[PDB]
């Protein structure tokens, strides 16, 4: 028709090409096997590596690094130690608390030793003299009041059996006749009218009593120092101890101003020099104290001057306290209750350091048994030794548990490959002996067409 | 009006195919003989398709061409079974279509290895009527290219002439498929020893 | 020339091939590496990630019961001492309240022993006084002082014996009138020396009674008070109140005693009006010359005034001081009923401590009981303190556990060198295929340039 069989070439040489590619194939699958040889040279280093590094660790373990039991029993034999601590803890802790209580009784009776200690001399405070009687509270009261009133204090102390102070009861009695114990009991004026204007408190509110002068000629209050006549010794207002206007207050509120002291027991004997008016302003020769008796002479408006008599005598009993007889019933009711307490209280306080001594054992013993748990620490010391022992130990397990993996899947993942590659050489067999066919068998419809040409 | 070397060309990819094929074999590979046989009738067949296309070089039912294979390229092909039985074999054939005393070689046990200079032979060339074998070595040039008598070796049983030392392919094919198979076990021995302890 | 000639170019064709072959290993074979890279780096994080917090979560389990509570565990030794201070603090403090209340409470109880029993007793001392006949023990007769009955039974011989005759005390010469009960409740407040004594002649007689004490054991020396057996000098004032006096009020055996009284130290003056504001009345103006008055507080107790507002409060007792018809057993209905009505004083101000030493012993119950609350606090904060020897004491028991852990960390940095590695190879198969594909283009034009005839010219 057109050109005679010049088309028909191109099949040769498209065959051709397809032998070069299965030869460029075959190139490759050889280049891949070297490869794979190259894989094999890579998992023969690592077992041979690995198989060494294995024994050589498992060797390891034929050393004594002994262990026992002990990896736990040792701490739980040493719970019952760390619990003896415990018990001995709230032991101590007891103990100390023993050790406050007995510090907070002993307190008080340290204060009460202070106390004593500040009272072992004349009186720290006059209203101890009161604690006797109900009435004798109110009149109590009645001092804490006009402690409570320095307007009415002022103006009228305390009693005159309060603030009066001497050597004894006995030098005390200068003032016990004179001025009875009822009247005794009444708050100190300092001046006469002060009376009327402070009364009600200690009349109403409480129940004691007062008083108020008898005559006021301020001289002085017996003629001279020939006064001293019977052996009279002296001054009473000045004998007595106390404040001014207190031994003012009584002069004539209760006929004391002009009486002298003496201990001889003394009479007012001047009678006989007075069978006369003779006041001359003055009453004088009524009364005086002597001793510890007391005779009264009276000067009656009505009478013609000769007298008649009247006598008390003084008792030695618990008034005008300066303080309890000075020593002699404090030596037995205090002073030696006093200091057999302060014998207890230096027997208690060393009681509470001996109680101290036997916290100081335990405080020892507390010490001890923190140094003792710090050897049981040094102990532990070991523990960690033997759990870091442990932990190499264990190291390797894990490391030869790796390597058994390793080698079991390094010698035959990648080198069963081997079987895809000889499959691959059987495909090439097979391709290039049937294309060679292939190729040979195009031939006579080959340029031999010259029948037509 | 011709068209010739094509052919000539596919002469040239059979051989390079027989190339690739001589040494592409696994370790694995059991017989080879159908291989050889395939590869003879390919080879064959274009020969007698070389006549069928050179009836008309002289220049349809054309003449006979009744040329025989007697070549000596065909020796190319026979070989192969006996490199794939063992190492012991020697096989260039030249003139014996069996092998060397047709089963067994007998000659004097002058092997892969050099006879003096004791290395594998990696560039040999060979004399076809001696078989004498020399790479260029320390032999190169002791009456190198005088053909007349006295070629190395003592008391030979030929008066020799000029062709030097010429091809021959089958000298390292031995080697390579017998050291696979012989290093093979040694990796399998090593492997095994050791592989899961 | 130009017969054959390049037939031999066809040797391009053996170096493009070789030249080919190389360059397409060179670049096949590091592909093929890189791709091991990827796989093996990918393949180690996976193995690693499949175990990497495994072994966190098993651990923190019994870890957990130890975990990271640690700080705070370790720091409540801290708030606990403080508790345990505070609390020995404020127990001290409890402590010294109830101590310091027993103290109130013994101090009250020595408050009331030594006051309601005495003072009970000493007023009821008059019944026995009243009633009882033996020595000793108190008398009618200690009603100026408690042996005064054994001088007035011995004066009983010596009524005479002295510089004067002396018949009386002067208690029997002069007594209360008849029916004058409610005026008499005072008189030993009233007065004071006159009924006691003896008479004399003249002051001569100063030391003249004092010693005869010595006949039966007498307690006290005792006043001497003098006046003649009759009437004298009535040519001055004779003083009478607004009330039955201490003149219109009296018995006498001796009638002519009249006159010593208005001569007395005033004392005599006397007037008991009923009220304390009443005596404020009318004693101002001193009516018919009296100068001193008693006054009612209660029906027990009261006042003594002077001067019209001059006011004083003493100690009433029922004392009587006379021998008079109207004598102390003529009381008795009162001396009996009304003991057994104000006796009542023992029980009541006992009642009126103990109730507020109930209160505030009962108060002490709260501060006794969060003691104790403070007592049980110890030992609580000692069971929560022992977390301490809990989970120090525990030896942290991971490490058997922790051995995992050394292999699990140095694995990601295995995969960090690998990952350093495919860093680079990634680029040097590329810096690879820039040598070989542009290489190729040789091969190429090698291949091409293969044309070329056989014809017949010249």
């Amino acid at each position: 028709k057109t050109d005679e069989f010049l088309k028909a070439k191109e099949k040769i040489n498209e065959i051709f090409e397809k032998l070069n590619t299965i030869r460029d194939e075959v190139i490759k699958k050889k280049n891949q096997n070297e490869y794979y040889r190259g894989r094999t040279k890579k998992l023969q280093a690592t077992i041979i590596s690995t198989k060494e590094d294995f024994l050589r660790s498992q060797e390891i373990l034929a050393q004594t690094h002994l262990p026992e039991k002990s990896v736990f029993e040792d701490i739980d034999i040493k719970r019952k130690e760390i619990i003896n601590k415990e018990g001995e803890i709230r032991d101590l802790i007891s103990e100390i608390d023993a050790k406050a209580n007995a510090i907070n009784h002993e307190m008080r009776s340290i204060q009460r030793q202070a106390e004593s200690k500040t009272k072992s001399l004349t009186t720290t405070d006059k209203i101890g003299i009161l604690n006797q009687d109900q009435d004798l509270k109110e009149v109590r009261d009645a001092v804490l009041m006009v402690r409570e009133h320095p307007e009415m204090k002022d103006k009228i102390l305390e009693p005159p059996i309060m603030t009066v102070s001497a050597i004894n009861a006995q030098f005390a009695a200068y003032l016990a006749q004179c001025v009875d114990y009822n009247t005794s009991k009444a708050l100190t004026v300092v001046d006469s009218d002060s009376y009327k204007l402070f009364a009600n408190p200690i009349l109403d509110k409480f129940k004691v009593n007062l008083r108020e002068l008898s005559s006021a000629d301020t001289t002085p209050p017996v003629p001279a120092e020939t006064v001293r006549d019977l052996g009279f010794e002296g001054y009473l207002s000045d004998f007595i101890t106390g404040d001014k206007r207190v031994m003012k207050m009584l002069c004539q509120t209760s006929k004391i101003h002009t009486i002298p002291v003496s201990r001889r027991e003394l009479t007012p004997a001047q009678i006989k020099k007075l069978i006369t008016p003779r006041p001359n302003g003055k009453i004088l020769f009524k009364r005086i104290i002597h001793g510890n008796r007391l005779v009264d002479i009276k000067q009656s408006a009505y009478g013609s001057k000769q007298v008649f008599p009247t006598d008390v005598s003084i008792k030695q009993t618990n008034f005008y306290q300066g303080s309890i007889m000075s020593n002699e019933q404090k030596i037995r009711i205090e002073n030696e209750i006093i200091n057999l307490k302060n014998e207890y209280n230096d027997r208690k306080s060393t009681l509470d350091a001996l109680s101290n001594q036997k916290s100081g054992y335990r405080h020892e013993l507390s010490e001890l048994a923190s140094k003792n748990d710090d050897i049981n620490r040094e102990a532990h010391q070991l523990n960690e030794i033997r759990k870091k022992y442990t932990m190499r130990k264990s190291t390797i397990e894990t490391l030869r548990e790796k390597l058994d993996q390793l080698k079991r899947e390094a010698r035959k993942d990648v080198s069963q490959k081997i079987k895809d590659i000889d499959d691959q050489i059987q495909q090439l067999l097979l391709k290039q002996r049937h294309l060679l066919s292939k190729m040979a068998s195009s031939m006579k419809s080959l340029k031999n067409c010259q029948k037509e040409l | 009006r011709d068209l010739s070397n094509i052919y000539q060309q596919c002469y040239k990819q059979i051989d390079e195919t027989i190339n690739q094929l001589v040494d592409s074999t696994s370790p694995s590979t059991i017989g080879i003989e159908e291989q050889v046989a395939d590869i003879t009738s390919t080879y064959k067949l274009l020969s007698t398709y070389e006549s069928e296309s050179n009836s008309f070089d002289e220049h349809p039912t054309p003449e006979p061409a009744t040329m025989v294979n007697n070549t000596d390229t065909l020796k190319i092909l026979k070989v192969l079974p006996y490199i794939w039985n063992d190492p012991t074999c020697v096989i260039p054939d030249l003139q014996n279509p069996a092998d060397e005393d047709d089963l067994q070689i007998e000659g004097g046990k002058i092997e892969l290895t050099c006879p003096i200079t004791c290395k594998p032979y990696e560039a040999p060339l060979i004399s076809r009527k001696c078989n004498h074998v020399f790479d260029r070595d320390g032999i190169q040039n002791y009456l190198q290219g005088y053909t007349t008598r006295d070629c190395p070796q003592a008391a030979c049983s030929q008066v020799v002439s000029m062709r030097d030392f010429v091809r021959d392919p089958i000298m390292e094919l031995r080697c390579k498929i017998a050291k696979m198979k012989e290093s093979q076990e040694q990796d399998k021995r090593s492997s095994q020893a050791i592989d899961v302890l | 020339a130009k017969v054959i000639y390049v037939n031999e170019k066809d040797s391009e064709h053996q170096n493009a091939r070789e030249l080919l072959r190389d360059v397409k290993s060179r670049f096949e074979k590091e592909k093929s590496n890189q791709a091991e890279a990827q796989s093996n780096i990918d393949q180690g994080r996976k193995k690693v990630d499949a175990l990497n917090k495994t072994i966190a979560h098993l651990e923190e389990e019994l870890t957990k019961e130890m975990g990271g509570d640690k700080d705070q565990m370790r720091q409540e030794l801290e708030q606990l001492e403080k508790a345990n201070e505070k609390l020995r603090e404020v127990n001290n403090s409890l402590v010294v309240s109830l101590q310091d209340v027993k103290n109130e409470e013994r101090d009250i109880q020595h408050e009331r022993e030594s006051e309601l029993r005495t003072i009970s007793r000493s007023i009821q001392n008059k019944k026995v006084e009243l009633q009882n006949i033996a020595k000793g023990n108190d008398t009618f007769l200690m009603n100026f002082d408690r042996n005064m009955d054994r001088l007035l039974r011995t004066i009983e011989q010596r009524k005479n014996e002295f510089e004067t005759p002396a018949i009386g005390p002067l208690g029997s010469l002069v007594t209360i009138r008849k029916g004058f009960e409610k005026w008499t409740r005072s008189i030993q407040r009233a007065i004071s020396s006159s009924l006691n004594a003896f008479v004399v002649s003249n002051p001569k007689d100063n030391r003249l009674f004092r010693d005869i004490m010595r006949s039966c054991g007498i307690r006290s020396n005792i006043p001497i008070v003098t006046y003649c057996l009759s009437q004298f000098d009535y040519s001055k004032g004779r003083a009478h109140g607004n009330y039955p006096t201490i003149v219109d009020a009296l018995e006498f055996s001796k009638p002519e005693i009249e006159c010593l009284f208005v001569d007395l130290s005033r004392i005599e003056r006397i007037v008991l009006i009923e009220d304390k504001n009443e005596a404020r009345n009318f004693l101002q103006r001193n009516p018919v010359n009296v100068n001193m008055a008693l006054s009612l507080r209660d029906r027990r107790s009261g006042f003594q005034l002077s001067g019209g507002y001059r006011l004083d409060t003493v100690t009433y007792q029922d004392k009587i001081r006379l021998k008079v018809n109207s004598s102390s057993d003529n009381g008795t209905q009162y001396l009996k009923d009304l003991i057994e009505q104000e006796t009542k004083e023992l029980q009541n101000i006992r009642d009126r401590y103990e109730e507020k030493l109930s209160e505030v012993r009962s108060r002490l119950k709260e501060i006794d009981g969060r003691l104790k609350s403070t007592k049980n606090e110890m030992r609580k904060t000692n069971f929560r303190m022992t977390e301490l020897k809990m989970n120090v004491g525990k030896v942290v028991d991971t490490g058997i556990l922790n051995s995992k852990i050394n292999e699990r960390k140095n694995q990601e940095q295995a995969i960090a060198s690998y990952e350093a590695a495919k860093e680079e190879l990634g680029l040097k198969i590329e810096q690879i295929a820039q040598e070989a594909q542009p290489i190729k283009e040789q091969y190429d034009s090698t291949k091409l340039a293969l044309v070329e005839a056989q014809d017949e010219l010249q």
